[PDB]
């Protein structure tokens, strides 16, 4: 994250961390949905263009972190994976369109002060909340520039008008995406950055007072460079195969 | 069923140091 | 430089 802040504690309990077992390294984040499934960017796993095709032996799941390197002793939750489900028509060719994983837990994690699912938007939440102008917040133990944090970091960040997005970049920008960011103009920066990849873009409703998960951290080039914008999965979008692998898969 | 409420936050009724940000903005 | 984690994990 860049131009953010160190992140309080239990301020996103659904953080998660994708953390490899040899050589033990942060790998992507990801949100804790219920206490057998984690969500992820495809891309965290997969990726053929970097050498990049992770199994579920290769992974372990940290939760209820906030520090970046400490084992956290007594509050963080460390998972095996049963299993990971990449979107079927995931394109890790052109555009990264459809960068969305789930991954079901070898067992379900106690819920704490610390552990605590985010909840998956429902059509109207999506509605009402998913507009240009309206923010959401970004977390994650991503770089700090185009460093390294010690602790979780987060950033608030305002939805940008769709042509805007496109006006920004070469790459081809499909339905399941949104970027988010300030305009140059408008002076107040931030963003996420490389290593934030698979975290959630989550919004409370001022309807229930809820937390619901509206993006995943997926793609931009560079890191707050004025004019460019993040780009996140856009999970409402692609909730269908959620409910679907599920109830399908358990 | 409990999904987004914090242990430490919403369901103590405290806020956290920018969540008003947010809020602030669904106008 | 990640604190190393416990055994039982691998
Ligand atoms: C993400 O964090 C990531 O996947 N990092 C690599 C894994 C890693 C773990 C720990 C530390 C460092 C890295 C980034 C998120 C970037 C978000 N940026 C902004 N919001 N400004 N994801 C990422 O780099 C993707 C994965 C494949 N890459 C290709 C090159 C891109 N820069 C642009 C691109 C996207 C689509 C198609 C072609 C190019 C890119 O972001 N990604
Ligand atoms: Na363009
Ligand atoms: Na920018």
């Amino acid at each position: 994250i860049v131009e953010g802040s160190d992140a309080e504690i239990g301020m996103s309990p659904w953080q998660v961390m994708l953390f490899r077992k040899s050589p033990q390294e942060l790998l992507c984040g990801a949100s804790l949905i219920s206490d057998r499934w984690v969500l992820t960017a495809a891309h965290c796993l997969l990726y053929p263009p970097w050498d990049k095709n992770f199994t579920e032996n290769d992974l372990l799941v940290r939760i209820g972190k906030h520090s970046r390197t400490r084992y956290e002793r007594n509050i963080e939750k460390i998972s095996m994976l049963e299993k990971i489900y990449i979107h079927p028509r995931y394109n890790w060719r052109e555009n990264l369109d459809r960068d969305i994983a789930l991954m079901k837990l070898k067992k379900p994690v106690a819920f704490s002060d610390y552990i605590h699912p985010v909840c998956l938007p429902d059509r109207e939440t999506a509605a009402s909340l998913l507009q240009a102008g309206y923010k959401g917040r970004v977390t994650g133990w991503g770089n700090l520039k185009e460093g390294q944090p010690s602790v979780l970091q987060v950033v608030n960040l305002p939805i940008v008008e769709r042509p805007v997005c496109k006006d920004s970049t070469r790459i081809r920008i499909t339905d399941n995406m949104f970027c988010a960011g300030y305009k140059p103009d408008e002076g107040k920066r931030g963003d996420a950055c490389e290593g934030d990849s698979g975290g959630p873009f989550v919004m409370k409703s001022p309807f229930n007072n809820r937390w619901y998960q509206m993006g995943i951290v997926s793609w931009g080039e560079g890191c707050d460079r004025d004019g460019k914008y993040g780009f996140y999965t856009h999970v409402f979008r692609l909730k269908k195969w959620i409910q679907k692998v599920i109830d399908q898969f358990g | 069923a409990d999904c987004g409420l914090r242990p430490l936050f919403e369901k103590k009724s405290l806020e956290d140091k920018t969540e008003r940000e947010l809020l602030e903005s669904y106008i | 430089d990640f604190e190393e984690i416990p055994e039982e994990y691998l």
